[PDB]
């Protein structure tokens, strides 16, 4: 689904303060959609410049990976961020054709 | 309404369209004078593919605009 | 009305030529311009890297003025500005003049830009583009093209990042009011009172 | 093999395919192997690259070869310059021997594949990412050792400047499209190939 | 002082005005020469809309200046 | 369409054709006046080879257009 | 107080080797003014490149935060460095209007 | 006996070789308001494509050619004074009062040549990580300059020192203060090799 | 001609492609004292704005034209020898004694093509922090390079090996030395892929 | 001591100010010289909103140094 | 399905192969088509050695994908 | 078998939430395949950033050493944690040539 | 002695595998020549990325400091690690 | 086939060599025309040395291709 | 051996000296032809102030060289 | 063997030494030629101090290698 997953990422950018609680190094293992290169570049950035300076890179690297949304919600509620997961999902499943 | 679509070889053609038409309607009306089948047309506007199911107004095209018609590979 | 569409646009860049080169970011807009031959899009890409953006936009508008392109290019140019992250110019270019900003708005935002030029040394010192970028996309006065460009211009020092940010925002729509909003949302509340003077 | 001389034949080819090879020639690295070019001429060509971009300099380079006497055997010095500077497609249009040049269908097809990127460049410039498509691109061998330096340098001022300048490099390599679609496929950009092909 | 006003049609309008004149004076006085209703005008100088109320000298309008006239239509 | 195709020697060939006419029409009529077998020619318009099947109007070959005829 | 805060920061720079005893990880909890992103970024630099390579980053980030001197002094003497906190105060209100 | 624009333009002519060496032009452009924004962009690009010393030459050229609003000369000097290049402010000052003694100008030309000779020693045996914090305390580096030395050091220590050595040489009394910085840190081996004692 | 300045200049035209590939220009500029301070700063900027090889061609072009103090060609060679690019020092040397045997230049060219083919295997299966310590023992990396690699590794091990492999290939007899690095480390499988046996 | 007060419109006002004069006195000098109310000014020097309480010598404003006067609403 | 094997010498050789084939099968016919026996061959795809006994589809090799051939020593 | 092992690592990345049981400090003695340098990085990371963050480092580091799956499984059931070990094996032996 | 110290670092870099036994956290108290800032850097690097990934940072930081070889040898044999300590001296004292 | 070799002196030497002939053969022809001993020569073809054993076709030196000749001098 | 000490007033000065002369010599020749006491001027050659003790050869002053003169 | 001793002024000095010659003995040679005492001499080769008691071959000075001579009081 190349157009709904694009819209929900557009949603994440405009509603980005909601995702400040996501801890990158506690969520990267639960994102199989990221290639082993990306999981190593994000961790390097997280180690170098804190966490919340990486969240934008993490989401901007997820939105390339195909079918990333379904993984992201599974990662969010795997990280006990259930309330945020249900809200990002709502943007997704609602917009499905 | 009066929209342009430019074939990939340069012979642009004027079309008498309506904004809320589905892209099939514009795609179906090349054949009425030119003859490429709907599956072959892959319309491109402003660097974005045009998925046939949605409508012209969905992708926010104004009158006298241009569409790029590239054959399906 | 009462005239062509090409010449409507050719007029409308001979009027606002000085107004729009402040607003057009020409490095990304060239992607959406397909009528331009590649040997001209290359020169403009070089003028960006040689004489800076405001010189290339002069070259772009100059090379659009002289020379004739296939019909329907005007909508492709406006649609380029509208979705490349420079909608303020697209208000002026739009050969239907319905959307142009009111003169009071244009006057006020001409003052704010002038004020930002005076206070750039303060911003360049007190601003920290590390913590403003992620709030700029939320307010949508920056684009991933710009946010990549800024973050890649802060690699050679923070202040090179801020000098780049203060070029990208001043082209966005209603930037000052939203820029202050970003500076308030972020910790940089002390800049606002030093910027809005209250 | 041949029915004429070897110097006028090459002067004719750069008079015929001037508009063609102007695309495929990277004039910045080709200047290294043009030893017959005086250093003052190479400086003028070199300055034009930085001022008016590549395709204008190639026009100047092909202009200054066309008008001007050079040492014998410059044709093969020029053609060999193109082969090992990594753009053999231009060499096919410069051999005074004819069988090297691409079939008209191939040249025609790669005019559309070129125009297909120019239409879709804004889509590529967003979704593409040079940090990962670049290395797999060299393995496919459609980016020279010198292009990657200039790609990675244009990556310094942003990712999208890398892509805007990768898509300017790869369109000069022999059979780049079908080779490019691979480079997308063995990377994560499986969405692009759908947009770039319509499969 | 005289000023020149360009037009979409290219028929440049030459005017005889003085700096303290308000744009209301300029805009209305075109109507008596050209018939475009004062509200219909939207006059431009140096790529900067001129507000109706203020005067020419506010915008540094000098002798034989080149205003631009843009209409809604 | 009256076109100016120039060979290696530099001498130009005038050809009264029509945009409807395809390339073989151009190539075959060169045989009638030049004799070089149709397989031998390959015409180039602004650095683009002329596929034989297609017609001149496909390549925007308009009145007084220059074609390059590279032999061999 | 936009100006006395400004100079007080310059005193901190011009007399910086006095502050080498300030341990960053032991002072960040005492600085509410620091935004949740900067606390995350300083703690990353402190972990990556030691403490005293972070001190200058802590002070260079503080001086942008609103009302930092009052927070800095209260944090600084709350961190048992009383002899250094009053030195900053002896600059701040000794330069107030 | 003249105006200020007249002699300040003259001081550019007299000292164009000097202040080309002492002006850090990327940050001085912020304070130069009189320059049109389409020239501050061209200079900012000349910094990024043709080095700083070529941009300073463009800046001095573009100031001396056009005519600017009255009192511009003081913005330029005050820009140089507080952008972190005070030594250039001594020459450019139309007052011509703080201009360094000719022995001082000579002495720091020999030191600068010596530093160029000994640069591969510094780049190899100097850590910008442990010398930066002692520079601001000595006020021979502005927060502008540390921000770009620490950012050009991110691609390796050695590239950090190349950047540090290009911004100390423009500061005032740098060699005496630089050695005081090297002495104060642990790099007492360098000073034994830089001053030859 | 016989002059060693003309002799060097002609030798560049012969090898201009080979040596653009082998010269790491960023550290060389420290040792080139005879170059004007202005040019050296423009070459540093050309590195960042248009890549290394465009800076080397700028360095070589500005070295060729312009008469320098006699014996500069050996100062330039000695710069390349001790800035971790000894392979270019082999070519630059006008007396031409130390030119690598044509078998070497052939063999250590297909080796370079071999890495470009197998760069993804290396990068996926080689981590720089594991190899950098041993790579310095074999002395195919200088402190300049290890700082740059370890600093480039800061934004990801994936980009670290992008930079280690970019740098060893300029070192003399690198491939036979690189394998000795790999086989002396735990990477006894990568050496299997590079050489098959 | 001469200083220049350059508004955003472009005009420059020369002011005979003494270095010990505090900013409010300078703002007071703007009052009679131009006519802008004392609160509406915003004196900006070398990019630094000049605080009202301080004095010129505190900001180190030398001879013929220029102040950018910006307004409020 | 057509795949290429770009030898370092530049000799690009077309192979017709089915995805279900083993690598030995590609190694076998590349001898028959050009001539190196398999034990001096080492297929390189995606910058990754290819196991002997694996099928092509296990490596996700598509049509027109180009392998690389290096010589074992 | 340097490809069947590689696929196994992709299995672990996807099913990462299963492997959070295994504790690094209690598994490191049973992995001879880890070099004395990599053990130091893991024990330092485990001490620094907890255990769960380190699991991704162990696997990412483990997947580089030759024949790791054979040792991993032998070690993985060396922690009395057999129910999870035999699964990595069912992924392995059910994928050999 | 800015040269014998200079070679001795090249000796340590060349024969670096012998120095893996040196535990940085247990040697830093024995190296007063290291300034307070570098001790914080090395300890943080040792904490962040293990031990043997810090050793090369330790020596590359020692060799800046004045009279380090005299200290390093004493530190090396002060850490009960003597077989290597006499090796370093035998390189340094041999080349005065 | 007929190739040119470029000397430091500038003058370029024409050679009537066949693609089968090895670098030894082409270098001997240099001596037969100028006299430089074959060891002293180091033929260079477009930024690439020429092994003494390989034939020209290995380096892909077709007709009218140019070579560079450099001499070990002291 | 001719030098041109340009003046802020804009009029150049033709001074005939030789490299043996020290700066007090050329300052005196400036004192003579123009009337500025030597202590109140300060010669400048390509952004390199001339120390009073040295000689013109020490600064590589050659034929038809252009100095610069600044008052106060 | 020929070496070049380039003074800061630009003047180049040529010396005939052997790689076994001490720096002290070399410094004497410059002292002989133009009178700078060895105490005031400080040779720099390859951007590195030349220690006084060590021979040239320790620093690997070859023929026509250049030394920079900087004088300090």
């Amino acid at each position: 689904m190349p157009f709904a997953e694009d819209k929900t990422y557009k949603y994440i950018c405009r509603n980005f303060s909601n995702f400040c609680n996501v801890k990158v190094v506690k969520i990267l293992p639960y994102l199989p959609c990221l290639t082993a290169r990306d999981q190593d570049r994000l961790r390097a950035t997280c180690t170098l410049s804190g966490n919340r300076d990486t969240l934008w890179h993490l989401f901007n690297t997820l939105q390339r990976r195909p079918g990333w949304v379904e993984y992201f919600i599974a990662a969010l509620r795997g990280c006990k961020l259930v309330d945020l997961a249900d809200e990002v999902a709502s943007v997704y499943q609602s917009y499905q054709p | 309404m009066q929209i342009f679509v430019k074939t990939l070889t340069g012979k642009t053609i004027t079309l008498e369209v309506e904004p809320s038409d589905t892209i099939e309607n514009v795609k179906a009306k090349i054949q009425d004078k030119e003859g490429i089948p709907p599956d072959q047309q892959r319309l491109i506007f402003a660097g974005k593919q045009l998925e046939d199911g949605r409508t012209l107004s969905d992708y926010n095209i104004q009158k006298e605009s241009t569409l790029h018609l590239v054959l399906r590979l | 009305n009462g005239y062509s569409t090409d010449e409507n646009f050719r007029y409308l860049i001979s009027c606002f030529r000085a107004r729009v080169k402040m607003y057009i970011q020409v490095e990304p807009v060239l992607d959406y311009l397909t009528f331009l031959p590649a040997e001209v899009k290359e020169q403009i890409q070089r003028t960006v890297a040689t004489s800076g953006n405001m010189q290339a936009v002069e070259l772009l508008l100059s090379t659009l003025e002289k020379g004739v392109w296939h019909l329907g290019w005007t909508r492709e140019f406006v649609e380029a500005l509208r979705r490349t992250g420079s909608p303020l110019a697209a208000r002026y270019m739009n050969p239907e003049l319905t959307d142009l900003p009111s003169p009071s708005f244009e006057n006020a935002h001409d003052e704010y830009l002038q004020l930002l030029n005076l206070l750039q040394p303060t911003l360049v010192d007190k601003l920290l583009v590390r913590d403003v970028l992620d709030k700029c996309m939320e307010e949508e006065l920056l684009t991933i093209e710009d946010r990549n460009r800024i973050a890649a211009a802060e690699n050679n020092g923070n202040e090179s990042g801020v000098r780049e940010l203060l070029k990208r925002i001043v082209q966005k729509e209603n930037w000052f009011s939203a820029f202050l909003n970003v500076l308030r949302q972020t910790g940089n509340n002390e800049l606002v009172q030093e910027l809005t003077g209250s």
